[PDB]
């Protein structure tokens, strides 16, 4: 599994050719706006463990 | 609540919308590991804890798909978008094994097999009670009727 | 001729190329029959291979 | 034994397997280029497995293509399977003289990054002798893929009797397409794979192959093609953009 | 090739540490690393609840009249529970309760060897008083991820309806990234230092891993030098 | 002029093959498919 | 009329997130950084019931 | 029932000459791999 | 390496007068009748008369 | 926990062009964090030699034109940077090569010395065309290890300030072709486990076998702390 600059191993991998035929646009805002809903939860949980 | 269970949900009403006539309080039986349409497990499980109050038209119960009164279908984690060494070909997707690992995401198909029996012309059907020409090996795991003892695993 | 030029034309608003050479034995097959025109032989209008 | 599972048998199924090809076919095919043949190769699992690039041919997706494999079954037939029946011999339509298979996406995707031109390109000037070392150059990290090198590539050519004729030459060719000399047979010539390559280029690429070096060059080329295909897909990295 | 060697050993804590090495050399540290990664992501001695035998519970598709939670739900919480053992490869443990409570990992009769990491985390809860839950908890230790499933056709024979089997899974590891950069030796061309960053569940110690991929690695290096 | 069939010239050699059509090679079939191949594209 | 661009962007930013939400990942096979940043994130699942 | 009358009075004598013939009785057609097989069958059928 | 057949349809042409000549003569290599000659590597008799067909020793 | 012991080792092997090591047996991952370890090695970092830089006492540009040879001077480099050769109890050597004459001259000029070991003198260098040309130039060969590209650890002789070093990139590994080829194995009864056959090509210095256990040997001081 691919990993970020923190080792977070990826999930799932999917065809990024899709994208430009299918125009599934709104499918990669959810994907970011999903990063952020769990970007907030990394904020809390990290502070949350410190107490 | 007064006695939350996993098959059932008693309520100790408020008596503010407590009936005024017999009391009364709400009792829930949960369908328990059912069979569905399509075979697949429906279960309502049950999401307030002892020891908790409700709000009117409020919930108690959640159900598949669905967890705590939100219409959950699938699950969501990390993605990422990459050609992977054929991997995602036309139609593709590459599954990290994590999922089969932990299994969070199986389902359950139950069947029904009904047995057909009970009185011909030619012979008062029973449900054997007795195999013949085989061991006991066929009635160890009947019982005296020839029923299957619940809590098995055929296959 | 005429047919296979017209029926290649719907494979090219199809944009397809597919060589006449099957379309052709198919031509061959209609016209396997044959109204008889002189006497003698057979018959003066028989449908015949 | 088999009640058993005992693995005396599997040895044995080794024995009726490994050169005992099969049929494959699918159930809403109409066509004859969607029967063909294949070897089988002894996979733990419970569903077919195949060669990506030939489901084009079945016109066969991933939405439920539920095949059933035949067995030959007769000697007659097992060769019929490896004669005419085998997938790298139908190479071409029945309907026209092209190359029935064209490669995907995936596939080209890769190589457009491989021979692909880029203006920032890290070590763009320096030289080589070989594609072998441009692989320890990429596949190590020291150097793009896209950098204009100049190397040293002596091409083959068949126009004596049946020989590939020695013939030097240097190009202004990027990293990628020096590793794409490691794909491309000494019979073809490094001119038409200097090129960025395009669906419909590596099409006619195939083709080309065929009417001048042959078709066993060209089969096991194509094997080349699709492993490196989507090798360098990986390889690739940049997919998709918002920026964009 | 100059050999490389261990310098200080990181351990911030029982979750997660990070091992160490100062002599790698021009790109071993990134060699290595994806290297090691695979073994500890495989070969790795790790513990799991397989069989769960219950007093009255015969299938996992029913409800103890007591228990809370429904017992399939409250067998994957013990595939949650994380615990190391020390010298048994096989054990039984037995939670003995009766009242209204959440039953955390200390109730349960700890034996010498077994050795939860974290006794806080509560299993299942209990709403009545006069309900008497015992359950014999057999674990075992060995490695990688190993289902019922593929353990079927052996089955032991199962006849006894009180059987419960849930997923070996031997996993200890849980995130694991190497932390590769300039190693800052005084007198040579370069060097590298990696500081393989490691997340557990909490049971199996870094060193004595690294050892133990070492002795994996070892096998993997007879073959090799013995054409 | 060959009657009850064709000649491996006047068909030719084009079909998967690129070579002289055979004694034995029923072109009948393999035209009908082959024409009606696209018939699930045709509009 | 749904999550615009900087209001997404202002969840990135709250967490631990840059911009474009295409962060460095590198090879799980290798190590070596997929050039470009690869678009990554969370999306959301559906399993049709063909088994 | 209507290729019954048919070719049935006529007593039509079709030498299985053709693929579908040859296909609902089991055979080699005298085609492709049955070419040469039939080749030998032909020059053995009324001729010899 | 085999992986396609190219040969073999040059030698004998008609690519299925190839199914009858290979067939026959290698039930003759699985009954005891004969054995191989052109050295075989596991490969089924069909294929074998296939490499006999290569050589030109055999049509 | 149970281990595996790695057998069946069926070395397919072609005297100097490569081999390929099938070898048994390995579950899922292990002919991952070994192959790719393995090319990893082969791409960048293998102690052997190659030659670092090369100074053509002629014209002291690539570019530019030399009557003698018919190939440029920059074809020239290429030919430098890929020759097999290998110096044992030295750090560093510089050769020389002194040809004149008429015809395509091959690598039997340059000095063999009890350091320099020229695997191949058949491999044929410049062209040398019309009338005798004088040419002589100064091969530097070194000891290093991977592959040094001459252009960020530069030696300040006469290419730094002067112009006269038409530097080469030192082919310090003997390889040409490195792959890994993971295929679907089987233990008789077991699950999929991976045949890793290893097909790997060397040039002409170390033959196959030999580089695989000397590359094992280099395997090995990297986890001699541990095990």
């Amino acid at each position: 599994m691919p990993y970020d600059e923190n080792g977070t191993p990826v999930d799932i991998v999917l065809n990024p050719l899709g994208v430009p035929s299918r125009m599934n646009i709104g499918q990669i805002l959810e994907t970011h706006l999903g990063m952020a809903a769990k970007g907030i939860g990394d904020k809390i949980n990290a502070m949350l463990k410190q107490q | 609540v007064q006695y939350v269970d996993a098959s059932r949900i008693v309520i100790k009403v408020n008596e503010d919308e407590m009936y005024p006539g017999e009391a009364g309080i709400d009792i829930y039986n949960l369908t328990k590991y059912t069979r569905s349409n399509q075979n697949t497990c429906i279960n309502q499980m049950p999401c307030v804890s002892l020891g908790e109050p409700v709000e009117r038209g409020d919930v108690l119960a959640d159900g598949p798909s669905t967890d705590l009164g939100e219409l959950a279908l699938g699950q969501n984690m990390r993605v990422a978008f990459m050609p992977w060494n054929g991997y995602n070909f036309e139609d593709s997707i590459l599954v990290s094994e994590r999922v089969v690992q932990e299994d969070r995401f199986t389902t359950i198909h139950i069947q029904e097999l009904a047995c057909v029996s009970r009185d011909t012309k030619l012979g008062p059907e029973e449900i054997t009670a007795d195999i013949p020409n085989v061991g006991e090996a066929a009635l160890s795991k009947l019982d005296e009727s020839g029923i299957v003892y619940i809590g098995a695993e055929v296959t | 001729r005429y047919i296979v030029n017209e029926v290649q034309d719907v494979y090219r608003l199809q944009g397809v190329k597919i060589n006449d050479k099957h379309i052709e034995v198919i031509v061959r097959q209609m016209l396997r029959k044959a109204t008889i025109v002189n006497a003698g032989s057979s018959d003066f209008l028989e449908g015949e291979q | 034994m088999v009640e058993r599972e005992e693995a005396v048998v599997w040895d044995i199924l080794d024995e009726v397997i490994r050169e005992h090809p099969v049929l494959l076919n699918r159930a809403p095919t109409l066509h004859r280029l969607g029967i063909q043949a294949f070897e089988p190769v002894l996979i733990e699992g419970k569903a077919i497995q195949l060669h990506p690039l030939v489901c084009a041919a079945y016109n066969a997706d991933f939405d439920g293509d539920q095949m059933a494999v035949h067995v030959p079954l007769t000697l007659e037939a097992q060769l019929e399977a490896r004669a005419l029946m085998m997938s790298t011999n139908n190479i071409l339509s029945p309907a026209n003289g092209e190359p029935i298979i064209v490669p995907s996406q995936d596939v080209v995707l890769g190589l457009y990054y491989m021979t692909r031109d880029c203006v920032n390109a890290k070590g763009e000037g320096m030289v080589l002798t070989g594609p072998k070392e441009a692989e320890r150059l990429y596949r190590s990290g020291l150097a793009s893929l896209h950098a204009r090198v100049k190397v040293r590539i002596t091409e083959y050519e068949k126009d004596a009797n049946g020989e590939l004729v020695a013939k030097t030459s240097l190009k202004d060719t990027t990293v990628g397409r020096a590793i794409l000399w490691m794909i491309v047979p000494k019979g073809l010539p490094y001119s038409i794979v200097n090129q960025a390559l395009g669906k419909k280029a590596i099409s006619k690429m195939l083709n080309t192959c065929y009417r001048i070096l042959g078709l066993k060059p060209t089969v096991i080329f194509a094997d080349q093609i699709m492993y490196t295909g989507f090798a360098y897909a990986a390889r690739s990295g940049a997919s998709v953009g918002i920026d964009d | 090739f100059l050999k490389p060697r261990l310098v200080d050993i990181e351990q911030v804590s029982s979750t997660h540490a990070k091992v160490t090495l100062e002599p790698l050399e021009r790109g071993f540290g990134h060699t290595l690393g994806n290297a090691l990664r695979r073994i500890l992501l495989s070969s790795m001695p790790g513990c799991a609840v397989t069989e769960v035998e219950i007093d009255g519970v015969l299938h996992e598709y029913s409800t103890k009249e007591g228990v809370q939670e429904d017992i399939l739900e409250i067998l994957l919480n013990l595939k949650g529970l994380a615990v190391r053992v020390q010298g048994k490869d096989e054990v039984i443990l037995t939670l003995n309760k009766s009242g209204i409570g959440p039953v955390t990992a200390a109730d349960i009769t700890h034996d010498g060897d077994v050795e939860i990491v974290k006794p806080q985390h509560v299993i299942c809860h209990l709403t009545d008083e006069n309900a008497s839950i015992s359950m014999r908890i057999k674990v075992q230790r060995g490695r990688g991820y190993v289902p019922a499933s593929t353990r079927i056709h052996s089955e032991e024979d199962e006849r006894p309806i009180g059987r419960l089997l849930v997923d070996a899974c031997y996993s200890p590891v849980e995130r694991i990234a190497y932390n590769v950069e300039a190693a800052r030796v005084e007198q040579r061309t370069d060097l590298d230092k990696l500081v393989i960053e490691m997340e557990t569940n909490g049971t199996i110690d870094p060193e004595e891993a690294i050892r133990r991929a070492a002795t994996i690695l070892a096998e993997q290096l007879e073959a090799f030098v013995d054409l | 002029d060959t009657d009850f069939g064709v000649c491996a010239h006047c068909y030719g050699r084009d079909l998967a093959r690129g070579h002289i059509i055979n004694k034995g090679e029923a072109i009948g079939v393999i035209a009908a498919q082959s024409i009606g191949e696209p018939g699930t594209q045709l509009t | 009329d749904g999550a615009k661009e900087a209001e997404i962007k202002e969840l990135l930013k709250l967490g631990d997130l840059p911009t474009s939400g295409q962060i460095r990942l590198y090879d799980g096979r290798t190590g070596e950084q997929f050039e470009r940043p690869v678009t990554v994130g969370y999306m959301y699942m559906l399993k049709l019931n063909h088994l | 029932t209507r290729v019954l009358t048919e070719a049935a009075v006529a007593g039509k004598r079709d030498e299985l000459r053709g693929l579908k013939e040859n296909v609902i009785v089991g055979r080699l057609i005298p085609a492709g791999t049955g070419y040469a097989y039939h080749q030998d069958r032909m020059r053995r059928r009324a001729a010899g | 390496a085999r992986v396609t057949v190219q040969d073999a349809v040059e030698k004998i042409g008609n690519r299925f007068d190839l199914v009858l000549v290979a067939a026959r003569r290698a039930r003759q290599m699985q009954v005891g009748g004969k054995d191989p000659l052109v050295p075989e590597e596991n490969d089924k008799t069909t294929v074998i008369a296939l490499r006999e067909i290569e050589e030109g020793l055999i049509n």
